[PDB]
């Protein structure tokens, strides 16, 4: 019968476009999660109770081990609920920041971690991620990555079938997408070159504050490659971010396979990754559940018919 | 230290 009172609210983990997330303890059974909440006014506002929907069961229906496992989704009178299973290790985003740069090993461990979620949402849920970035990814425990937030994902789309709506993050989006054409899955391996990119070379691969320039540089030109690159990963890098999609590293009809035999991963064994018997490259030094260390303080310092109901909302898991 | 991004739909 899940509502509010049912957890205490401790700390605050991040805030923004998707909600506030929150650090909460369920009473019953003294267990912690990551409530992501919502409330109702905004999404009506924005048009977009169809994302909320979408996100909603592309969690019920997903079991992976690189993606935020859902306990429950409950509504009130006035929000959205997404209690999911706590990643304690914290934001990529906060660790890439401290660090700079990965190393190739450890950009490399993290990588074959998010093929493995993104090959399982394309052939096992027939789902197109589609806002694939630094910011998105999280940590657990062990220093395995976990993605979250799955409002922009496409759902129904098999083979190549393809998709138009304009959505994702400006500094990602895939050049096909810019051009306004029709786009299919290999989307996600472009944001994985981008992710990629970042983790190894310190920088996004385009970049301006000016989206028209931004947009531009994402069509014209080609990336640059440090020359502390080695020749694979310049390789890898570089057949993700072809920029047409029909070119690019996992765009044929063998998707994410054709990442997985790429020599950058050579003897990185998949189903290994898959059952997690590869030692993470960083175990998050945590000193409890309720240690924050690895979130960001911005945060952890803090602490109608425009509300209408939305059916089906409310789950409990239960494999 | 890059500033973060927004996801954004049309
Ligand atoms: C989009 C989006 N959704 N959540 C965030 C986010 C941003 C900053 C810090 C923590 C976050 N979320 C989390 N932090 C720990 N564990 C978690 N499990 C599920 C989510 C989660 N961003």
């Amino acid at each position: 019968r899940v509502t509010m009172n049912e957890f205490e609210y401790l700390k605050l983990l991040g805030k923004g476009t998707f909600g506030k997330v929150i650090l909460v303890k369920e009473k019953a059974t003294g267990r912690y999660y990551a409530m992501k909440i919502l409330k109702k006014e905004v999404i009506v506002a924005k048009d977009e109770v169809a994302h909320t929907l979408t996100e909603n069961r592309v969690l019920q229906n997903s079991r992976h081990p690189f993606l935020t496992a859902l306990k429950y989704s409950f509504q009130t009178h006035d929000r959205l609920c997404f209690v999911m299973e706590y990643a304690n290790g914290g934001e990529l985003f906060f660790h890439l920041s401290r660090e700079r740069v990965f190393s190739e090993d450890r950009a490399r461990f993290y990588g074959a971690e998010i093929v493995s979620a993104l090959d399982y949402l394309h052939s096992e849920k027939n789902v197109v991620y589609r806002d694939l970035k630094l910011e998105n990814l999280m940590l657990d425990k062990d220093g395995h990555i976990k993605i979250t937030d799955f409002g922009l994902c496409k759902e129904g789309i098999k083979d190549g079938a393809t998709m138009k709506t304009f959505c994702g993050t400006p500094e990602y989006l895939a050049p096909e997408v810019l051009e306004d054409n029709d786009y299919g899955r290999a989307v996600d391996w472009w944001g994985l070159g981008v992710v990629m990119y970042e983790m190894m070379c310190g920088r996004l691969p385009f970049y301006n504050q000016d989206h028209e320039k931004l947009f531009e540089l994402i069509l014209m030109e080609e990336i640059r490659f440090p020359r502390t690159l080695g020749p694979e990963a310049k390789s890898l890098l570089s057949g993700l971010l072809k920029k047409d999609p029909k070119q690019r590293l996992g765009g044929g009809s063998e998707d994410a396979k054709e990442i997985m035999q790429h020599r950058f991963f050579a003897g990185i064994v998949w189903q290994h990754v898959y059952e997690k018997k590869l030692s993470p490259p960083f175990k998050p030094q945590v000193t409890s559940e309720t240690d924050t260390r690895y979130f960001d303080e911005e945060f952890t310092a803090q602490m109608s018919e425009r509300r209408p109901h939305f059916p089906q909302f409310d789950y409990s898991a239960s494999s | 230290g890059r500033p973060r991004t927004t996801s954004f739909a049309e």
